[PDB]
RNA sequence: AGACUCUGGCAUGCUAUUCUUAGAGGGACAAGUGGCGUUCAG
């Protein structure tokens, strides 16, 4: 699965795109990012940083 | 250092010190100080006073001033006697400024003017300077002017220094005069124009200029005395090469010129051909700013007083009378201007010549010709450094007429079979091409349809012939020729009824004659974009397209050619038709596509031609097609998907007409079609795909959030599509989505908060699709820079820190390219607070995304040394960066015509003339001028097989 | 990083505002001491700021000054960089809930009585003093007065000749109108003895903590002044230090009788004062209210 | 995008020499750039036929003398040889 | 505010070959259109 969109399958581009609005539609739906979105963002990406 | 402060007399005295008491103003104070104003010679105090008495007088005591005006005379009258008898200048001078104040803000008058007027010829210059701006401002702010133009008259007549003196005085006061003083003025001035001194010469003529600058009225001036110092002013003309004085000598007499023509435009007309005689002459002078002066006051002239007038004037024969007699005599002079004498000027000749021909050619072509043949025989001297200024002459003379009455004049040699090979009238044919623009079509017809079908099947009879030299030159002949009907087709005035004798002609000529095609087809689109202005011409040209419809249409369809060009005529061509016939070819071509027995190349055209004709039917057909279209969005084709997209945006593309009555009739069908076909949509179709949403995003109504909250992921995903139209087509989206949440609610920054709220999680998913959404909000951060709030911008920017961490390249890209666009936008009093976050950061990057990134950091050091401290930015950043701020500081120390031959081209002066030694020179000869010149006359490796080598 | 002054001097954050200036914080890069800041723009009302150092230069040496460091021109600022002192005593006075003791007074009274005597052998005169005019030592000067602010300060004997300025009326209230002299409000010619009054004015300010013409209002600035001056000259010298010791009041009687020429013992008052403090039995410990309010906490 | 020096000076000298054989259209010039010219890059090989398109879109546009006169100057030049 | 070098997307084509391969050959050159342009560079 390379990063680059150019070099990948548009199969592979369908299937992303349906993960990603199935990912977009739960995090919507989620409670906690419907209070405070960029505090519940910052949290998030802090934690998959110091994952890496 | 107490002359720059607030509280000093630069600034609050001209404010608060005017409002005497809390009102403004009182003469109180100057009624008190009467006391120092007399028997008190004190210096710097009787100053001061004055100084201050200057400076609050304008602040419009005036029914005080009508009133004291008396008391006010009698004192400082006084002032000036005794001032005078004792002999300051700083008293005097501000006593002088405040009598002009109270002259200018109102018997006895006219004694203050005459005390206020005597002391211009005082020869400080102190003094001298503030009478003169005191009597310009009086007169300026008129019944004294008889008393000072008399006294100008007089002061002159009794003098040799002060003469230049009132000769400033009447270059900043001859406007305000009456008529007999100006003429006695005048007289006066052409006196002193008798004497031989430079310096009264220049100022007096700076008189002139000022005098007639000013467009007087019929009080000041009369057009009977504007003729007569005209005609007066003849008699000087200083020698030919003075160049100080004969500039301003031309100057005044073009304001002069123009004056008149303003005044009575017949008079001044019959005046011109002397001034225009004069001028021509006086571009023989050596210098070559009197060239260029007489270039543009002719120019001038022409425009402004010689063009307007010419629909009054009407055309000019051989045997006119009036003002048209006096244009071409005017015109002989400049045609005259044309002979072998000048030799140096013909680039500004030609230049003027251009201009006669634009302004004047439509009415003077009878007389025109002489001078038009003149110059083309100009043309076959050896060597012409002018050739592209006489083709620009050339092009503006048919400009004005068109080929015919040129053709009359100069005739092509090239009518038919020619004898030898070197044609001489050969850039005829070019200058035809670029400049014909309002002739008409059926000389066109009856010149160019035989002559140049003689020439093709002379060049084709040649071309079996053997010869194929000669036929390659006929054919760019009657190529180039044939390339004169978009000229032609620019603004004909009879192409209502000239087009019927071309309409046969230009469909087999797009049918059979490919080597023409392109350039017809540009013929096609050229008339219309400028040829449907009339209704007539329309209807003619729809009358004919119910004709060109099938062969355009087989000409698309047929297999391999210029398609574009031939679609792109297809597109402004069915814009411009009847919609009854569009819905029958729309018809026919859904039959076509639907055909099962047509092949792929073929099926594609067709679809070419349905999106042609998608916008310009009606809403039933319209819906038709889209019902057809509808099942091909999830065709496993690419290019028919692409196609039907294509359509799609087509139809949504309109925004008046059936295609938007459609788009409102099947609002919810277009919807629920892109959601559901969402899924299966191929890798070039979301280029025109995102159009069409484009296109119903601008009018979509307010209970539609949904549609465009499941359409966001498709345009952050496009946003990093592979084709750069698409990603283009992604941020337009973006950004008219952004539009359409500003107008659902109240609040804006809500709305936006809202918007991005629904674009933010893409920062917690996979790489590619955070890279997406970091280039999303970059995009939108340049579009909305306040709206959102700069603050949650902040914390967007402290996201994408925790973002510049990332291993993968194109992330830290993404939050490079949004920290530059966050450092241009968002302000530096909110930066200082965030500097040094975000700049450790980027110190604590890597070693080998550092090296990469070396442009992009570079970028951002050198944005934030500009936007703050140097030695902050050396203070955080590590070791090593130091070393490339010290550069970027150095940065910033450092930062404080269409022949071959010259398309082939490895890429005191001009008065110099080379003569030609035949027949002995003949001077008098009038073709003379084709002798007399204006220049100076006169690598790889080849391999065995002959092919060269490149590398 | 945003600005440098002295090419070694950090700038911090304002402290307070002078006369013609700004008071800001420093810290040398050098060495690490810490330096106050007098800065003022070079085009403004009042460019007073290098008679300001050429009264510092004088002044040096002495105690109660503090020692110059430097002075420069900052790229649209005039600089005057100082050695860090502590807070002055209007500051004390709002600390310490607003109240003195006699032998805190008397502290005071005594370090004024020496920096005047130290200003008018240096042959200058101060007319704006105040208790926010008087700042106190920092370190080892934690017992030491030092007196600041030449911006108002004029010459007023000459050297060589024995000579003062000529006198002359009506002169504008340069300082402040709280601690103003009566010859300061009338408009006479501001000389030592209007500066020891100023003085007495002070210590009754420390002494009663109010002032009776203290938030007095008028129609206008000059109205409030000469109001202030009429109810001045209607205040008796006794009654404003009733149920006092006369040291004081005996004191202002002395410098308002004071001539013009006259040279003042003040080795007179200092005696007088030092007998005082010995006779209510008080030892120079330096025990100030502000000091042992630090160590009660 | 710009053009080095080497595929314009390669490009004058091949009008030079065979302004007779060429065309006027992308497909031409690259066909004849391919059967007169070694040019071993391909790179190079649409870079100096797109160049040379653009020569010919510029000059049938001038005046006819000219480039006859370059006719019988190359017809002459081949029937010397 | 890289005019440096190499190079990808599409091949139902050749090679042991439309779904996987790996050598070669193609394809893109600002090529086409319309505006702004010193009418040529862009």
């Amino acid at each position: 699965r390379p990063s680059e969109l150019s070099r990948m399958s548009a199969a592979q581009r369908q299937q992303l795109l349906e993960e990603e609005r199935t990912r977009f539609q739960e995090l919507l739906a989620s409670p906690a990012y419907r209070a405070s979105p960029l505090v519940a963002i910052g949290q998030t990406l802090a934690r998959q940083m110091q994952l890496e | 250092a107490a002359h720059k402060e607030i509280c000093a007399v630069l600034a609050a005295v001209t404010e608060v010190i005017r409002s005497q008491g809390g009102k403004e103003t009182e003469t109180e104070y100057f009624a008190a100080l009467m006391t120092t104003m007399e028997a008190v010679e004190s210096p710097e105090s009787l100053a001061a006073v004055a100084y201050l008495l200057n400076l609050v007088l304008k602040r419009v005591p005036s029914p005080v001033l009508i009133k004291k005006f008396s008391d006010t005379s009698k004192a400082f009258m006084d002032i000036m006697s005794a001032q005078a008898s004792s002999g300051s200048t700083s008293v005097l001078r501000w006593v002088l400024s405040c009598l002009a104040t109270l002259l200018r803000k109102q018997p006895v008058t006219l004694q203050v003017y005459h005390g206020l007027l005597s002391f211009t010829v005082h020869p400080k210059p102190k003094i001298r300077k503030a009478a003169q701006h005191g009597v310009c401002s009086v007169l300026k702010g008129h019944p004294a002017a008889i008393s000072t133009a008399k006294f100008c008259i007089q002061e002159i007549e009794k003098s040799a220094t002060t003469t230049l003196h009132m000769l400033t005085l009447l270059k900043d006061l001859l406007p305000c005069f009456p008529e007999g003083l100006v003429k006695s003025c005048s007289e006066t001035l052409l006196r002193v124009m008798t004497l031989s001194h430079v310096l009264v010469t220049a100022c007096a003529m700076q008189a002139f200029h000022s005098l007639f600058h000013a467009r007087p009225g019929l009080s000041t001036l009369s057009a009977e005395l504007n003729a007569q110092i005209i005609t007066a002013l003849y008699d000087y003309v200083p020698s030919e090469n003075d160049l100080q004085p004969l500039l301003a000598w031309l100057k005044v007499m073009e304001k002069a010129h123009i004056n008149l023509v303003r005044l009575q435009w017949d008079l001044g007309l019959g005046h011109l051909p002397r001034f225009f005689g004069t001028a021509v002459t006086c571009l023989l002078s050596p210098h070559s700013q009197v060239l260029t002066a007489a270039t543009q006051s002719l120019k001038e002239i022409l425009k402004e007083c010689v063009a307007p007038h010419m629909a009054d004037i009407g055309s000019v024969t051989s045997s006119a009378s009036g003002p048209a007699q006096s244009v071409a005599k005017m015109f002989r002079a400049v045609e005259e201007g044309l002979t072998y004498k000048f030799h140096a000027a013909w680039s500004s000749v030609l230049q003027l010549l251009c201009v006669f021909f634009e302004a004047c050619g439509r009415q003077a072509h009878p007389v025109m010709r002489k001078c038009l043949q003149s110059l083309c025989d100009l043309r076959l001297s050896p060597h012409f450094p002018h050739t592209a200024a006489l083709d620009q002459a050339v092009g503006a003379a048919v400009t004005s007429m068109g080929p015919e009455v040129v053709l009359q004049a100069v005739p092509l040699e090239i009518d038919g079979s020619e004898e030898t090979l070197d044609f001489p009238r050969s850039w005829l044919l070019p200058v035809i091409r670029d400049h014909v623009q309002e002739t008409r079509l059926g000389f066109f017809t009856t010149y160019f349809l035989p002559l140049a079908n003689t020439l093709k099947s002379k060049a084709m009879d040649l071309a079996q012939a053997g010869s194929t030299v000669e036929s390659k030159i006929y054919d760019t002949l009657q190529w180039q020729m044939w390339t004169l009907l978009p000229g032609f087709c620019t603004r004909p005035t009879d192409v209502a009824i000239s087009f019927k004798g071309l309409a046969r002609t230009l469909g087999m000529a797009i049918s059979e004659r490919p080597d023409l095609r392109v350039t017809v087809c540009q013929a096609l689109r050229t008339l219309i974009t400028k040829g449907c202005q009339a209704e007539a011409d329309r209807a003619e040209v729809s009358r004919f397209a119910k004709n060109f419809l099938p062969i355009l249409f087989n000409l698309y369809g047929q297999p391999v050619a210029p398609r574009r060009a031939v679609l792109e005529t297809i597109r402004t061509y069915l814009t411009i038709t009847d919609t009854q016939l569009v819905n029958s070819l729309l018809e026919k071509a859904s039959e076509k596509v639907l055909d099962p027995a047509s092949s792929d190349f073929t099926r594609l055209s067709v679809l070419d031609l349905v999106v042609a004709l998608a916008p310009c039917a009606d809403e039933a057909a319209i819906s038709k097609l889209y019902s057809t279209i509808r099942p091909y969005l999830e065709s496993k084709a690419h290019g028919v998907q692409k196609k039907a997209y294509r359509v799609l945006e087509e139809v949504c593309a309109s925004p008046q007409g059936p295609g938007a009555l459609f788009v409102q009739s099947h609002l919810e069908d277009l919807k629920k079609t892109l959601l559901d076909s969402l899924r299966s949509t191929s890798s070039p179709a979301k280029r025109p795909r995102l159009k069409c949403l484009l296109h119903i995003v601008r009018k979509l109504s307010a209970e539609h959030k949904e549609f465009i909250t499941a359409l966001i992921p498709e345009v952050i995903l496009c946003t990093k599509e592979v084709s750069v139209g698409a990603r283009k087509n992604a941020f337009a989206l973006l950004v008219e989505m952004g539009h359409a949440f500003l107008r659902f609610g109240s609040n804006q920054e809500e709305a936006l908060q809202c918007y991005l709220v629904l674009i933010y999680p893409g920062l917690v998913g996979a790489v590619t699709m955070v890279s997406c959404s970091i280039l999303a909000l970059t995009h939108l951060l340049f579009e909305f820079k306040g709206l959102m709030g700069t603050s949650t911008v902040e914390q967007l920017l402290e996201n994408v820190c925790l973002l510049l961490a990332s291993r993968t390249r194109d992330v830290v890209k993404s939050a490079l390219g949004f920290i530059k666009v966050a450092v241009t936008v968002m302000d530096v009093a909110h930066l200082a607070k965030h500097v040094q976050l975000v700049m450790e950061a980027i110190g604590k990057l890597s070693d080998d995304m550092r090296r990469h990134f070396r442009m992009k950091l570079r970028n951002l050091f050198t944005k934030f040394i500009r936007k703050f401290g140097f030695e902050l930015v050396k203070r955080l950043l590590p070791e090593e960066y130091h070393r490339v701020l010290v550069n970027i500081r150095k940065a910033e120390a450092r930062a404080k015509g269409d022949s071959i031959e010259e398309i082939l081209a490895d890429s005191r002066q001009r008065s110099r003339a080379w003569l030609k030694e035949d027949e002995p020179l003949n001077f008098l000869d009038p073709k003379v001028a084709q002798r007399v010149l204006a220049t100076q006359p006169g690598g790889f490796k080849v391999s065995a097989d002959g092919r060269l080598i490149i590398r | 990083a945003e600005f440098i002054v002295g090419g070694k001097y950090k700038l911090g954050r304002k402290i307070g505002s002078g006369s013609f200036g700004d008071i800001y914080l420093a810290t040398n890069i050098t060495n690490g001491e810490e330096v106050a800041v007098k800065l003022e723009s070079q085009k403004a009302r009042h460019p007073q700021l290098h008679y300001e150092s050429k009264l510092y230069k004088i002044l040096q040496g002495g105690v109660g000054i503090p020692h110059i460091r430097w002075y420069g021109q900052e790229k649209d600022y005039n600089v005057l960089v100082m050695d860090l002192l502590g807070p002055s005593l209007e500051d004390l006075f709002n600390f310490c809930s607003r109240r003195f003791t006699m032998k805190t007074v008397l502290m005071l009274a005594d370090q004024m009585i020496s920096r005047i005597e130290y200003v008018h052998t240096k042959n200058f005169i101060h007319r704006d003093i105040k208790p926010d005019n008087f700042l106190m030592g920092i370190g080892r000067h934690c017992n030491k007065l030092f007196l600041i602010d030449f911006g108002l300060a004029k010459k007023y004997r000459d050297n060589r000749t024995r000579q003062h300025i000529p006198y002359r009326e009506d002169k504008n209230l340069t300082g402040t109108a709280r601690y103003a002299s009566i010859n300061a409000h009338l408009g006479i010619e501001q000389s030592r003895r209007d500066d020891m009054e100023s003085l007495g004015y002070v210590l009754m300010y420390f002494n009663r903590t109010s002032l009776p013409w203290q938030g007095l209002k008028a129609a206008t600035k000059k109205q409030k002044y000469e109001k202030i001056s009429e109810k001045k000259m209607s205040t008796p010298v006794e009654v404003l230090c009733k149920g006092f010791p006369a040291e004081f009041a005996m004191y202002l009687n002395y410098c308002r009788g004071l001539r013009f020429e006259e040279a003042p013992d003040y080795m007179y008052l200092r005696q007088l004062f030092r007998i005082l403090f010995r006779t209510l039995n008080h030892q120079y410990d330096y025990t100030f209210d502000w000091t042992m309010l630090k160590q009660k906490a | 995008r710009v053009r080095t020096k080497t595929v314009k000076k390669a490009a004058r000298v091949i009008i030079e020499k065979y302004y007779t054989r060429l065309g006027n259209d992308f497909h031409t010039n690259k066909r004849v750039c391919e059967e007169i010219a070694i040019i071993p890059s391909k790179k190079l090989r649409n870079k100096i036929a797109g160049y040379v398109t653009h020569l010919m879109k510029r000059i049938q546009r001038g005046p006819v003398r000219g480039i006859s006169i370059k006719l019988q100057e190359e017809e002459r030049e081949r029937r010397d040889n």
